[PDB]
Order: C-alpha cells, then structure tokens, then sequence
C-alpha cells in the first residue's frame, strides 16, 4: 500500500489540514508552488504517499461554508492544492450536526465523493483515507461523518483514519458542541479504523500552562496539532527502517474494533535539544498528551513511539524498557511487547530531536466521560433539540449515540481492570 | 431519517 | 540431477534467500550474473548451455518493495525475472490476509511459476521453504502454499527454514498469533523444519561479532552460514543427508516432532586478531554450548531423538570420532527411549566460505550440529504463552475473523500446539 | 390562547409580541405542558429584554417545570451571563436543586461557563 487520500472538512478541518500540508511540505522540501527544493533523496522517496508527480497534495478540501475556501486558497500554501479539489457550498452548517449529516451536507456529499473517486482511481494502490475535522461543529462533524460512512460503503476494504478535534468550552463556549460531538463519536466508533483524539481541552491546557500563553489562539493550538500530525505520519512519509502501511498499524494498535481512539503526544513541546532520557520521560508525561486524560488513571493496551533525529538507539531501547519496567502497572500484561519503538533519522523543522507518542490507553474514557456529562446536562433539559429534529433527524439517534459512547466508556473500563 | 445503530460497524469483522 | 527448489516467502524469507543465494554463489564460484570460469551444485542451479547457472528458486511477496530490490540489485541477473513474484498490498501482519483474502489472489500464479521450474527438473526431490513466523505473508501465505504443494507434489519432500520472532528484532504484537496459526496449518505438510530464533542470532552477532545493533544483513549472513551448513550435503554430493528424504530419516523419527535444533561453530569476527584455528575437538565441544544454538532453549534439560554433525573444511574422520567419543564420556547426552543413540557424521572437505568483507572470519573448519531434542519445546512454550495471554481476552482476533478466517481456527491451532507440547513431554518423560 | 402565544413569543424573542400580548392580558406565568413559563423560555434562549420585561410584571423568578428546572438553572446551563445576573437581582434561588440533583452552579461548571460560575459564587452559591 502506498497512497493516502486526505480529506479536510469544515472550518477546523481545513485550518488544521492546511497547517498539516505546510509542515509536511516543508519536511519534504515541496515549496508553496509545488516545486521540490529539498536537499536529500530521503525527502522524495515516499512523496508519493501524500502527493501526486511538480507535487500536488492528494487532498480534497470540503466545506458547506464558502469563505473558508477563500481563506485557505490565499493561505501560505493555498496554491498547491488542486483547484478542482475544492468542493464547497454556500449555505453553511450553523454548528448543527444534523444540517451537516442530513440536509445541507447530504446535498453536497455526492459532489465530494466524485472528487474522492477520481483521486482514488489515480492511485497505484490505495492505502486509505485520512480526514481532519472537528467534532464540535456542523460541517466537519456531521458531513465529515456522512463522508466517512459513504467512503466506508464504497471502499469497504480501505483504512479510514481521522484526526478529530474534541470540543472544549475552554476554547469554544458553544453549548450545542456536546450534541454534535456525541453524534459524531457514535459514527466514529462504528466506521473508523483509527482516530487520533485531538482534544482542544488538552491543547489549551498545554498552551496555557506549559507554554505560558495567556490567551492561546487557534494558531497556538494548531501549532501543536500540526506537529502531532507530522509526527504520527513520520513512518508513512519517510524511508524506513519499517515496512508498514496504515493497515499494519491498525492491526497492531487496535486489539478490539471499537477501541481505536488514540491519545497522541509530542516532545518537546514548543510554540537546546533534549537528551534521550528527557525525550522518553516527557513523551510519557501527562502534560505532553493531546487528549485531556491522565494516563496514570488508566492502562496502556498498546503504544507506538516514533523518535526523529540523530540519536543513540541503545539509549532509546533502554529508556523505553525501564519506563515499562519501572511502571509495569500502567501497561496491560496480556499484550506481550505492546510498546513498540521506531526511529527516523530526519528531524522536524526547527528541531534536532523529537519523539511522537501514540497511546491506546483506557484513560481516554475520561475524555468521553467529559463529553458525555456535558451531553447529558444539555439533553436532560432538552435545549435546542428541535434544531436537530427539525432537520429530519430522529430524536432516537440522540439516545442511540449517547448509549454507544457510554458503552465505549465501560468497554475501556473493563480492559483497564482486566488481569492476566 | 434512518440512523446508525450500535454495533452496526462491528459487522465488518 | 536431483533438484531442490527453494521458495522464499515474505520479507524475512526473501532477504534470507538473498543472503543464502549470495553465499551459494560464492561457495560454487558462480558470479552474480550466473557465469563461472554434471556438477554437484546442479541440484540448486540449472545450467543453460552457455554456462549460465540459474538458482532453482522462487521469491514471493504480497507487496513488491523487498523483491524490487532483488530485481534492481547486485543479483538482478542471477534469477529468472519470472521467478520473482510480487503482489500489490501485503498481509498487514495478518495470517488470515496471507492465507485467505490476499493470498488466494496470487496462489495460482505462484504455483504456475513453480510448475515451470519443476518441469526443468529431471528428478525433483522437493522444496525448501523460507519464511518468517511473524509476518502476515511469511505465516499465512506459506501455509497456503504448503497445502497446495502437498496436493500438487504429493510425494515430494518439503523442508522449512523459519524465523522465530523475538522482541529484540522487530517483532509485532500479533506475531505470536501468526506463529501458532502457521505452525498448526503447516505441521502436517512439512517433513522437517529448522527454526531460527531471532534472539539467538541477535545474541550471537552481539557476543561473537561485537555488533551492538545487528542489522538484518548482519543477522541474515549468519543465518545463511547455518543454512549453507544444512544444505551443503545437497550441493556437494555428500555421504550424509544426500537428499531431502534423508533429513526425515536422519533427524525425525516422530513426524510431528520435526523441529531440529541447529548449533553452529565457530562464529568468529573478521576483526579479531590473529589466533590459532580451532581444532575439530574445540568446534565439536562448542556444539554443546547453549550460546551457539539457533534457538534459545536449555539442552541440559532435554533428551535427544536424533543427532547429525555436519563438518566443513580441514576435518580428518578419526578426529571427529575421537571428539564425539570424548563428548559421550564427558557430557550427559540422553536419548529418548526408542531412538538409536548414534551420532551421524558428515564431512564436507571444502573450506567454509564467508562473504568477503562481511563480519564473519574465514575459518579452517566449521561444524553445524542438528539435534532433534525435546529442549526446543521450551521455545514452543514461550510462543504458546504469549498467544494464550492475548487470546484469553480475544485481543486482535477480530482482525483475523474479518479476513476470511473463522474464530474456531484460533482454538483449533492452539489445541494442536498443546498436543505438540505433550508430544515433546511424553517422548522424553523419564 | 394568550398564554401559549406569550410562551411562543418569549421563546422566539419577539419583544413587541410579548408587549402586545401582555397588553391584552396574557398570563405572564402561563405554563406549557411540562411546566415551562415564559421566563423559563426567554432565559433558555437568551432573550434578555423579555426576561427583564417578564420580571417587571409579576413573573415568578423561581418557578419550576416538571423537572424542577428554575429559570436560573436554564440560563446557567445555556450560558446567558446577563440573564443570570438579572435573575439573581430579582431573587432567584441560587441554591435551587432540580430533579437530577443539579444546582445552577453545577450546570455552569459542567458546561464550562466560568464567568457564570464566578457570578453564582459571588451570590452565595453552594458547592
Ligand atoms: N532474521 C530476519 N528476520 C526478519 C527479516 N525480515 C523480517 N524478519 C522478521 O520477520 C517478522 C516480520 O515479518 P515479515 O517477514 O517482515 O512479514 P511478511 O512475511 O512480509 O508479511 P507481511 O509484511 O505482514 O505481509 C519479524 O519477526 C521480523 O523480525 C530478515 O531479513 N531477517
Ligand atoms: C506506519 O507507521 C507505523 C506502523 C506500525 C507501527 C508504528 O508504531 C511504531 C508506526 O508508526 C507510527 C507499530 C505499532 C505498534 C505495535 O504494537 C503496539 C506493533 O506491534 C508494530 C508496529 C510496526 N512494527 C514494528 C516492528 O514496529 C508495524 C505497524
Ligand atoms: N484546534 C482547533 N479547533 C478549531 C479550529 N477551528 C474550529 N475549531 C473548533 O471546532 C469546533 C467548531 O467547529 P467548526 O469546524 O468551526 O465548525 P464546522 O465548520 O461546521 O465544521 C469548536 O470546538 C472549535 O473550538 C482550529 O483551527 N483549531
Ligand atoms: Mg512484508
């Protein structure tokens, strides 16, 4: 498997998706024009995974709001994107998941799938799809999930990857967001193979406490997202020293089909290079998690760690081993060797040494508990419920999604306490 | 509108 | 002559094949293009008539990346292009993908290509199959191939060289499942299988070669040294193990218990300073040191079913007999009850060969001991325990059930493994 | 029925409708089937001017629907800060608990309405 087809939907989706292409274009040496200006054949060996040969990102930009396509098109790298790849409407979703999934989104979705299809048919061998979207709004959340289900119907055998930003009132105090995100999470447990939980709550806390930013902006939070996305895609994009696609990753990371929500992390955090012990310690530190969950409150089912930069592998293997040895309690003992390390000799821009963390931890239930409690608070007073049913959406879908997410929580809880 | 059921994605495996 | 076809399946199997065929060429003076300045190595190489010698070999992988390097590299002219077979998407560390969904897409193509090699054999003995236990292709497609070859070549022997996974050398969490599944489906179809524990090779490169982090090349060149020791009798017209059938005769009295332990000596760094060459006695004693085994397990603990000693180089028969005699008086060698206690000896008089500029020093005499010992049950038990831990939670099982496999095949495989552990236990109970 | 028209007008933010309806005698403390009054609905949907108008004209600031929800509950939940302050200025029960055991403070905290959390703390909210 080689090529990956990238979809970004909604405001959040397109803003994190744009930042993603800037980082990895800079990493691969692709200039804003689509011209290669890199200094190493390593940068080009797997350019094919994300780019079509000048190099054009295999990305489909989607929104029901018109202006967000204007804002990316004049963004720093807005010209690299294929013009035909822009699929947008004029109405908008109005922070309403049901408008995105069922009405405004349903009217635009076949148009997107035609662009998806022509990107797919151009692929040597399709490795899967990746989607960047927020779950708290209307387009990325509702229509993003509609796209996910449509792709899953047309490409049943392909991997579906998502980078989903979780709502936090710390960042958007909009009270319908728990509704939209619970409706989406329901979609996600059924229809994605891998979902990186990008928690705005954690993004804000990192920026506010760790980065000492008094008033973090979407640029500050998106700085952490873009660095996380570069890191988790490092082994897809750079020559290994690892012969693995998205499916082999999913196979080894996901022991149970519904438990496919990853807690990503990064070190060092930023807006002098670290030692390997520093890198390892910070990478397992709660402060470095992009999901607002304390990993010491749960247990790791599976962990993948990617180190970037010139560094001692015997030091890394020893650091990883003593962390597992010293904190064996935090690692499920009925998955032998569930902490896997990989290393890439190419570091990210402006850094000599970095480490990216992908944890399948039962502590992520705290994230879903947080959303569930906010969903239940709103749902029980039945506020704004008519905005959704008025779009044709059955009310039972609300209780269905809430039940599915609460089933998710207990399912994490039983593997948290399972013994061997 | 028909909606997604719990466990409906579990059928793929 | 009496041809053997070597089949290399998946990344591990291809890359070990590369090392093995590299070494065979060196051992017989064949060049990377098949040229050289009725020969016994005709079992492993066809001979055109313009003096081109072509390995009787098939390379199969379900994705093309590894085999693409063979097609572009130093030996791009050694193999038939139609010998090197690739699909488009691999088995994703998933036995079921390798055996069922993806593997069935290409199994017939693989058999057609094998049939064309076989049609150029006057008297095919059978097949040598190289593959990993942990890979989705190495495990899953190998089992499919071995089943099909038992039907299409009913009376031919089939031997395996398989890679045992180890945390120290790039294993994955599902590999234990893959190891059990392939072992169960292959068991009835393999006459003899030589397991290489990646941790043992790793240990040996680290200790004997002072390579702190062995590469696959490091590991595979050592592996190919042992493999060459095992197949030398088929390529140099030996007195012992002269054909594939003889491996069963000499090493496998009980068909299910067909996993001999390989112990090899001496492994010496080419960087080591001048030293006297080790005698026959010295290299023979080293055959009984656990650090030199290809699978980590305690032989002191087990009993022997069969034992062959394959010597290469400047080895005088009377010195072998004296060394063996010394072993029997000094070591506690116990055979299981109903197996004759004689060691079988082979001597190949040609100097052992190493890749020029590699890690392995060239030596005056080498020995590979093949001992079918119950001690290797300890390695099955290690595997089985890792399988049990995950399977008790049904962890990762859904990936397999989604790719054409029924969940019952997991317990069916595990049960077979449990009977295999009891086979070992009952054959050597005091 | 003027009460139901007033209820609809309060929920929709129809400031002139609320006035005219009241001028014709509409029941300021009308309830719908679940016990929600015009003040509940205006508090829920952020209609500050109608909230103030209802309270100037005899609305029960502490009315409860079936579920024990007061108007302060709903405004604290949806995040309407000025309405929270107005309800408190007219004597809303800062410590009122609804049928789920929730105080307005607790709904504000759950939803992350931190300015409202502080306002309630300033006005004697318990925790
Ligand atoms: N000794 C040795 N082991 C290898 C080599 N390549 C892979 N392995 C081992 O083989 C197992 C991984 O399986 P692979 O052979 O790479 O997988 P595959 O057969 O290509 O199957 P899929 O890639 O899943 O389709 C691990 O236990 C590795 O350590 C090699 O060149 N030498
Ligand atoms: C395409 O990129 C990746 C692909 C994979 C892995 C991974 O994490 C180190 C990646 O980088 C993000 C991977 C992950 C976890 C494992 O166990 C938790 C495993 O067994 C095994 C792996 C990988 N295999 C190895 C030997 O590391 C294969 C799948
Ligand atoms: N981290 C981050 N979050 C965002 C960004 N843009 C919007 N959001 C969040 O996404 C949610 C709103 O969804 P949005 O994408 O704006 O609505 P949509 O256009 O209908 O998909 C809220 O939780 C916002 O905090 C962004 O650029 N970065
Ligand atoms: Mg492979």
């Amino acid at each position: 498997m080689r090529e990956i087809v990238h979809i970004q939907a909604g405001q959040c989706g397109n803003q994190i998706g744009a930042k993603f292409w800037e980082v990895i274009s800079d990493e691969h040496g692709i200039d804003p024009t689509g011209s290669y200006h890199g200094d190493s054949d390593l940068q080009l060996e797997r350019i094919n995974v994300y780019y079509n040969a000048k190099y054009v990102p295999r990305a489909i930009l989607v929104d029901l709001e018109p202006g967000t396509m204007d804002s990316v098109r004049s963004g720093p790298f807005g010209q690299i994107f294929r013009p035909d790849n822009f699929v947008f409407g004029q109405s908008g979703a109005g922070n309403n998941w049901a408008k995105g999934h069922y009405t405004e989104g349903a009217e635009l979705v076949d148009s997107v799938l035609d662009v998806v299809r022509k990107e797919s048919e151009s692929c040597d061998c399709l490795q899967g799809f990746q989607l960047t979207h927020s779950l708290g709004g209307g387009t990325g959340s509702g229509m993003g999930t509609l796209l996910i289900s449509k792709i899953r119907e047309e490409y049943p055998d392909r991997i579906m990857n998502t980078f989903s930003v979780m709502p936090s009132p710390k960042v958007s105090d909009t009270v319908v967001e728990p509704y939209n995100a619970t409706l989406s999470v329901h979609q996600l447990v059924e229809n994605t193979d891998e979902t990186y939980c990008i928690d705005n709550e954690a993004l804000y806390d990192i920026c506010f406490r760790t980065l000492k930013l008094t008033t973090p902006t979407y640029g500050d939070l998106n700085h952490l997202v873009s660095a996380t996305m570069s890191g988790v895609t490092t082994c897809l994009r750079f020559p290994g020293q690892l012969n693995a696609d998205l499916r082999k990753l999913a196979v080894n990371m996901v022991p149970f089909p519904r438990l496919h929500f990853f807690m990503p992390g990064f070190a060092p955090l930023t807006s002098r290079a670290l030692t390997v012990p520093e890198l390892t310690q910070q990478m397992f530190d709660s402060k470095n998690m992009m999901a607002a969950c304390d990993p010491r409150h749960g247990r790791y089912l599976t962990v993948a760690a990617i180190f970037r930069g010139r560094m001692s592998m015997k030091e890394v293997d020893e650091q990883m081993l003593n962390v597992q040895n010293k904190n064996s309690s935090y690692f499920v003992e009925w998955i032998p060797n569930n902490v896997k390390t990989a290393v890439c000799d190419i570091p990210p821009r402006g850094l000599k040494m970095s480490a990216t963390f992908i944890g399948n931890s039962t502590a992520i239930q705290e994230l879903f508990k947080r959303i569930s409690e906010q969903f239940t608070a709103m749902f029980r007073r039945k506020a704004f419920l008519h905005w959704y049913t008025g779009e044709g959406m059955d009310e039972m879908e609300f209780t269905e999604a809430e039940s599915n997410m609460n089933d998710l929580v207990s399912e994490y809880q039983q593997y948290q306490d399972a013994t061997a | 509108q028909p909606f997604l059921k719990r466990g409906e994605g579990l059928a793929r495996f | 002559m009496r041809e053997c076809i070597s089949i290399h399946v998946g990344q591990a199997g291809v890359q070990i094949g590369n090392a093995c065929w590299e070494l065979y060429c060196l051992e017989h003076g064949i060049q990377p293009d098949g040229q050289m300045p009725d020969d016994s190595f005709n079992t492993f190489f066809s001979e055109t008539g313009a003096g081109k010698h072509v390995p009787r070999a098939v390379f199969v992988d379900l994705e093309p990346t590894v085999i693409d390097e063979v097609r572009t590299g130093t030996y791009r002219q050694l193999f038939h292009p139609e010998q090197l077979i690739t699909g488009k998407e691999d088995a994703a560390n998933n036995y079921a993908r390798g055996h069922y969904t993806i593997g069935k897409e290409i199994i017939d193509l693989v058999l057609d290509r094998i049939r064309k090699l076989a049609d150029q054999c006057t008297g095919l003995q059978g097949f040598l199959v190289f593959h990993s236990f942990g890979g989705g292709t190495g495990s899953g497609f190998t089992s499919l191939l071995m089943e099909r070859l038992s039907v299409d070549y009913g009376k031919k022997s089939k031997l395996e060289f398989s890679i045992y996974p180890a945390p120290q050398v790039s294993t994955a969490v599902v590999e234990p499942y893959n190891s059990i599944l392939t072992t169960h489906t292959t068991l009835e179809h393999s006459d003899c299988a030589f397991m290489v524990d990646n941790e043992a090779i790793y240990d040996i490169c680290r200790r004997n070669l002072d390579i702190e982090r062995p590469t696959y090349t490091n590991l595979n060149r050592l592996i190919s040294q042992i493999v060459s020791s095992i197949t030398a009798s088929l390529r140099f017209d030996g007195a012992l193990n002269v054909d594939l059938t003889e491996f069963q005769t000499n090493l496998v009295p009980y068909p299910r218990i067909h996993f001999p332990l390989a112990t090899y000596a001496p492994v010496i760094s080419a960087e080591k300073a001048y030293h006297e060459q080790l005698s026959v006695a010295e290299i023979t004693n080293a055959c009984f040191e656990p650090a030199n085994q290809m699978v980590k397990c305690d032989p002191r603990h087990g009993k022997y079913m069969a034992c062959c000693l394959l010597y290469r180089g400047d080895v005088v028969p009377k010195d072998v007999n004296a060394a063996i005699a010394t072993i029997k008086t000094k070591r506690s060698i116990q055979f299981v009850d109903w197996c004759p206690t004689g060691f079988k000896v082979g001597i190949n008089y040609q100097p052992p060969t190493v890749v020029p500029g590699g890690d392995l020093a060239k030596v005056q005499r080498a020995v590979c001991m093949l001992s079918n010992t119950t001690a290797i049950a300890e390695a099955w038990a290690r595997l089985d325990h890792k399988f049990d831990l995950m399977y008790a939670k049904r962890a990762f099982v859904h990936w397999y059930v989604g790719e054409g496999m029924e969940e019952g095949e997991f317990s069916e495989a595990r049960e077979d493994m449990a009977a295999l552990e009891k086979d070992y236990e009952e054959v050597g109970v005091d | 029925d003027l009460g139901k028209k007033l209820l609809e007008a309060a929920r929709a933010g129809q400031d002139d409708e609320v006035r005219i309806l009241m001028a014709n005698g509409a029941d300021v403390n009308a309830t719908d089937a679940s016990g929600l009054t015009p003040l509940h609905l205006a508090a829920t949907y952020g209609h500050l001017e109608i909230v103030e108008v209802l309270l100037k004209h005899g609305a029960d600031v502490n009315a409860i629907d079936i579920m024990g929800s007061t108007p302060l509950h709903l405004a604290a939940l949806i995040g309407h800060l000025e309405i929270v302050e107005v309800l408190l200025k007219h004597g809303a029960d800062v410590n009122a608990v609804d049928t789920w055991g929730d105080t307005p403070l607790h709904l504000a905290a759950i939803m992350g309405h931190l300015e409202i959390v502080e306002v309630l703390l300033k006005h004697g909210a318990d925790v």
